[PDB]
RNA sequence: CUUUGUACACACC
RNA sequence: CCAAGGACGUUUUCAUUAAUCAAGAACGACAUAAACUAUGCCGACUAGGGAUCGGGUGGUGUUUUUUUAAUGACCCACUCGGCACCUUACGAGAAAUCAAAGUCUUUGGGUUCUGGGGGGAGUAUGGUCGCAAGGCUGAAACUUAAAGGAAUUG
RNA sequence: GCGGUAAUUCCAGCUCCAAUAGCGUAUAUUAAAGUUGUUGCAGUUAAAAAGCUCGUAGUUGAACUUUGGGCCCGGUUGGCCG
């Protein structure tokens, strides 16, 4: 009978099975555990301000040969170290 | 219906049990054959000869309906009836294929042997399975000389006989030619027999 | 079905279509009712009664000869047992298997079949309690099983 | 075990019509089978059928026409209100001009059109087209 | 089928099988049309006068074309004792 | 010049069958393309995609192009052809030829009240090719063909103004979804509806009636 | 009753505007409308059809300049 | 076979099947009336006798039980009733 | 040259 | 020697006593396995064919005993219940293939369990059982654009 | 995926494109997603049938009991009559 129960009085079984299999997705578990609140560097926020600590010359992965001109900053609200990539050409002379 | 001159007359019945057409197959039995009639000890079966006669007058009424007599094809790859289908070819329009049936003969317009008929007649559906399969592609009716164990798929009118005997195949093919010759109108005498002996439609070893 | 095995074999009786039966039997109804009470006076289960009237005399079923069935007239005549026959045969088979197990400890498939037999016993006991042919609080235990065979 | 007798009945009809046979045996014949085949018969889908009775439950022999595409049961019998009738006929019918959803109401077992005419509803049994 | 007031629509109303009463598709290349000539009191068939029996590809592929052809031949009266209703 | 070799081709060369509906009526095998573009002069062609196919050998990789072509006229008749070829222009050429030999009709119907001309399909239908299933549902007037643009092009070449489409499986395989759509639009004339419940007098074949303008 | 009231209101409104012809009043030619019938009833194209502008753009700069 | 009469099967094939697989199920067994040598005392014995059936007057056992039809003894005279 | 196995495809380096 | 079990036969008896099963319990080369049919259980229907195992029915069938009876062993025909095997595909499937892995977009017979891209990882921790080894339940941080299945050409 | 000295992909010019007083980016969420599956998924080989059996809760569970036949009354859709 295709797996799941089909009786007219079996809504509880379907609800609890749907909860247990809802925990198997990635976005639902990430939302409900509050992982954006806890383990994200931004704390769930879209943007974050920070103080630049230093500059890095991060290499590009394979197959690609370049140096990506990143910076290491420290966030104001949490205080953890964060690597950020300065986007465009010659902009590393602006973020000293 | 029929005007009751086409019943199984006793002399033709004497020919049919002279040729041992009623000696069908063994206890192996296709379930689509209700022609079995007092299944005999030793395991061989006896068929309703009257049912064979009504199926044969059905086949004659099928063949007589087609206007052009050259649009019927007689198949023989079994080695026991090429002479019979050749005499059918001589006596009617009836284009034959005796021996190897080339694939792509009813399809494949390019080939030199391209026929496309309105009827095909076979002897053994098991041996002539390629002809039956090619008739199934081009919307072609099939008349067959079936067995009690023959693979009757894609077969429209199946005349129950035995094709394991030398006499029965040729003589049944002879009655088919006889009845279609009466139905077309060259054989004007319904009561009188045909002057051609059935011994013409036989296979000989040299 | 066959819950305690895997067999799917069908083998049973085919009761005839004639509810009034069989127009060659000449005995009366009261003759066979006195036959059942005389035969059940000497201590026979109703299955043995049914087969013994089925083969010694011409009785197709006692349901179609009389107006009613067998232990209906036994309980009307006061010969109904304190427990019916199927549960009684199950518990006597159980105490026989338990006697084998107390005799031989290592017959371990006999342990498995003992659990099967007590499962059937508990299912029939539940069914007989909810229809109250047995009183509620009636329970099967082995010490009362040794004496409940009677 | 054998739970829905009507389901096995309609499955037998479906298999016999898919194979092309013009007759079918049904065991073991509840009342709702008789009403279901009466509803399918009055709309020209099957034709004549026969109630064999043994003394246990009965058998049905149905003569089948070529007019049946699919008959089916809905399990469990959901409660259907007025708006759920045309939600169901939107859900599981081929088109809006033919096909019948069968439901049992307190005024008997009937198709969705005459249930709309009687302005009654009930529990959904199955469908036929 | 029709629209509201006349003007017959539905080009190519299709043929239906004489055995299982299902319709025959346009590319059903196994379907056949048996044409049987009838006889008028002389043992000879008349050219142009037929009875006609259409068989679909499914019944022909299952091998059941000959039993069904027996049934419709005996139903029209031109056959006498080959097919039995009681099997 | 044509010079056909078929009885059907010879009869349509003679002008004996004046419309294509006898061919599907009597289920005749269309066998040469000139029958199709003689009887149906109004059909257009469109080629959907050209994909390179590779057969790897011991010495390089042999390249050919697989071209799919959908042909048909915008009332009733649709054809689909798929042909691989070593040259691309021959691939569209053999594609339009094969698509001409595969012409099938469409059951166009009404979503409701049967007022004017038929705009949608008569029934829901489906087709499956490979892992791809395509479902077509009748839609009300002015809804349009709501479909991916390939099968939208197919059913606007068919003659439908409006239909609902559903898909399942790996629909990015273009040949499989076009063949599934072809099967779905071919099954519209496979369904038996109560307006077709009436019996017909089983018409006689044109292959038999005009048999002396035939091949022999 | 709901279908009758709202349908008669809707075809009354659409034939009042002019996007729907007076003989197409069967509630399903409403489903057969196109956006060009709406686009034909703007004041731009009406000023064009009345012959005061000789173009749609002259109609636009005539309308917007009061 | 695609057209057949399920209402009226032939007698041979309906006697061919299992007893539960017919149109209506029924028993294939029967009752005999048996006379034993000596005293007359006509008895009715079921075919699958399931037990050692004897005459009521004296121990003159007529059938012995067997897993199918029960065998009857050497001196009997039985009829099908 | 057939069959067989592959996780090889810039292909047993 | 002891009890148990299936199928068969049955015009014997009960009367719906049932199907699947969290917890729990028994057995398991302490509780595991490539414990596999890598295919949960129950129920119904749908194409065949022959062989085989257990039982039963019939055939003046064959043979043996006491030529001859009953048996038994064969043969023939059947039927029920099994382990299976072979051919096709109306059907299913991505294919290999499948009489079930079919009756599933024309989507519902009943029910239990499990899975949601690949690693980290059956790892850490917390419980729980075990003398122990271990068994059961069992994450996350982080990392990656593929891993993988079936077939075709070399 | 482009760039290793002939870059249609970078930095600019020219040209063209899309939306337009608006347009891009980040984050979350919804549809797409039949990748949460009641409708409506999958478990032989791709992730997944608990080793097997008993068994409580939970879910589900054979058929059967008034049917048919008549007699009237009055509504709605129609229909010539308009």
């Amino acid at each position: 009978g295709k797996g799941k129960p089909r009786g007219l009085n079996s809504a509880r079984k379907l609800r609890v099975h749907r909860r247990n299999n809802r925990w198997a997705e990635n976005n639902y578990k990430k939302r409900l555990l509050g992982t954006a609140f806890k383990s994200s560097p931004f704390g769930g926020s879209s943007h974050a301000k920070g103080i630049v600590l230093e500059k890095l010359g991060i290499e590009s992965k394979q197959p690609n040969s370049a140096i990506r001109k990143c910076v290491r900053v420290q966030l104001i609200k949490n205080g953890k170290k964060v690597t950020a990539f300065v986007p465009n050409d010659g902009c590393l002379n602006f973020v000293d | 219906s029929l005007p009751a001159t086409f019943d199984l007359t006793p002399e033709d019945a004497q020919l049919l049990l002279a040729a041992n057409t009623h000696l069908g197959a063994r206890n192996v039995q296709v379930h689509q054959e209700p022609y079995v009639f007092n299944a005999r000890p030793d395991g061989v079966h006896v068929i309703n000869v009257g049912k064979t006669w009504e199926k044969l007058v059905l086949a004659a009424r099928i063949i007589a309906a087609i206007p052009n007599p050259e649009d019927v094809v007689a198949i023989s790859s079994r080695t026991f009836g090429q002479r019979a289908v050749l005499k059918f070819a001589a006596h009617t329009g009836a284009t034959p294929i005796a021996g190897r049936f080339t694939p792509g003969s009813f399809t494949n317009y390019i080939t030199r042997s391209f026929k496309e008929p309105r009827l095909v007649i076979v002897t053994d559906p098991r041996s002539d399975a390629q002809a039956i399969k090619e008739a199934s592609y081009v919307n072609i009716p099939v008349i067959a000389l079936t067995d009690l164990d023959s693979p009757s798929e894609f077969v429209d009118v199946a005349i129950p006989c035995n094709n394991r005997g030398k006499h029965s195949i040729g003589l049944i093919w002879y009655l088919l030619a006889r009845e279609v010759l009466r139905l077309r109108g060259a054989l004007v005498d319904r009561t009188q027999p045909w002057s051609i002996m059935p011994d013409l439609y036989f296979y000989r070893d040299p | 079905g066959r819950m305690h095995s895997a067999g799917k074999g069908i083998s049973s009786s085919a009761i005839p279509y004639s509810r009034n039966a069989p127009a060659w039997f000449k005995l009366s109804s009261e003759s066979v009712i006195e036959q059942i009470v005389k035969y059940a006076r000497k201590g026979l289960t109703p299955s043995q009664i049914g087969v013994l009237l089925r083969d010694a005399h011409g009785v197709t079923q006692a349901r179609v000869i009389t107006g009613n069935k067998i232990m209906r007239i036994l309980k009307s005549n006061g010969l109904a047992p304190e427990i019916p026959e199927d549960l009684y045969y199950l518990i006597k088979k159980a105490v026989s298997v338990r006697k084998h197990l107390e005799r031989n400890r290592k017959d371990k498939d006999a342990k498995f079949r003992l659990i099967l037999i007590e499962s059937r016993i508990h299912r029939l006991a539940r069914y007989y309690r909810t229809v109250a042919v047995l009183p509620p609080n009636w329970k099967y235990e082995s010490a009362t099983a040794s004496a409940l065979v009677n | 075990t054998r739970s829905s007798v009507l389901a096995d009945a309609l499955n037998a009809i479906n298999n016999a019509e898919k194979t092309g046979k013009r007759q079918v045996l049904i065991r073991p014949s509840s009342k709702v089978i008789i009403k279901f085949l009466q509803v399918m018969q009055k709309h020209g889908y099957i034709g004549e059928f026969e109630y064999i009775d043994d003394h246990r439950s009965g058998k049905i022999v149905v003569q089948l026409n070529g007019r049946l595409n699919k008959c089916g049961v809905i399990s469990p019998r959901f409660n259907v209100k007025i708006g759920d009738i045309e939600k169901w006929t939107a859900n599981l019918l081929p088109a809006r001009q033919f096909g019948y959803v069968i439901l049992t109401t307190s005024a008997g077992i009937m198709d969705h059109e005459e249930a709309r005419r009687k302005h009654v509803s009930g529990k959904i049994l199955g469908f036929v087209y | 089928m029709e629209n509201d007031k006349g003007q017959l629509v539905e080009l190519y109303v299709p043929r239906k099988c004489s055995a299982t009463n299902r319709i025959i598709k346009a590319d059903d290349h196994a379907s056949v049309q048996i044409n049987v000539a009838k006889v008028d009191e002389e043992g000879r068939a008349i050219p142009g006068e037929y009875v006609t029996y259409a068989l679909s590809g499914y019944v022909r592929s299952r091998g059941e074309s000959d039993d069904s052809l027996n049934r419709l031949a005996q139903n029209d009266g031109l056959l006498k004792n080959v097919w039995s209703y009681s099997r | 010049g044509w010079v056909p070799v078929t009885k059907l081709g010879r009869l349509v060369k003679a002008g004996k069958i004046t419309t294509i509906e006898e061919i599907f009526l009597h289920s005749l095998p269309v066998k040469e393309f000139q029958i199709i573009d003689t009887l149906l002069p109004g059909l257009q062609d469109e080629v959907m995609n050209i994909k390179p196919v590779q057969k790897q050998t011991r010495a390089g990789q042999r390249t050919r192009f697989k071209a799919v072509v959908v042909v048909g006229d915008s009332n009733g008749h649709v054809g689909l052809g798929i042909k691989t070829a070593k040259e691309v222009a021959g691939a569209i050429r053999a594609g339009i030829i094969i698509a001409k030999l595969s012409v099938i009709p469409i059951r166009r119907g009404y979503w409701g009240t049967n007022l004017g001309q038929p705009h949608s399909l008569a029934t829901k239908t489906t087709g499956k090719c490979g892992s791809v299933t395509v479902r077509l549902i009748p839609a009300p007037r002015g809804s349009g063909i709501v479909a991916s643009p390939a099968v939208k092009k197919l059913l606007q070449l068919a003659g439908v103004e409006d239909v609902y489409t559903q898909s399942n499986g790996k629909t990015r395989t273009l040949e499989n979804t076009l063949k599934a759509a072809f099967v779905a639009i071919g099954n519209t004339y496979g369904f038996l509806t109560p307006n077709l419940w009436a019996e017909q007098p089983l018409p006689v074949s044109p292959l038999d009636i005009y048999s002396d303008e035939a091949s022999a | 009753p709901k279908r009758l009231f709202e349908g008669n209101a809707l075809i009354r409104r659409l034939v009042r505007v002019g996007v729907l012809s007076e003989d197409k009043k069967k509630l399903d030619y409403v489903l057969a409308l196109k956006v060009e019938d709406f686009l034909e009833r703007r004041l731009q194209t009406q000023v064009y059809k009345l012959g005061l502008a000789k173009s749609v753009h002259h109609a636009r700069v005539l309308i917007t300049q009061r | 076979v695609l057209v057949q009469d399920l209402l009226h099967p032939t007698a041979a094939s309906e006697a061919r099947k299992h007893k539960l697989k017919t149109l209506v199920q029924g028993p294939r067994s029967y009752f005999l009336d048996v006379k034993c040598p000596g005293c007359l005392n006509i008895t009715t014995v079921f075919s699958h006798a399931q037990t050692a059936v004897t005459c009521e007057s004296c121990s003159t056992i007529l059938c012995t039980p067997t897993g199918g039809k029960a065998k009857l003894s050497e001196g009997t005279s039985f009829r099908r009733k």
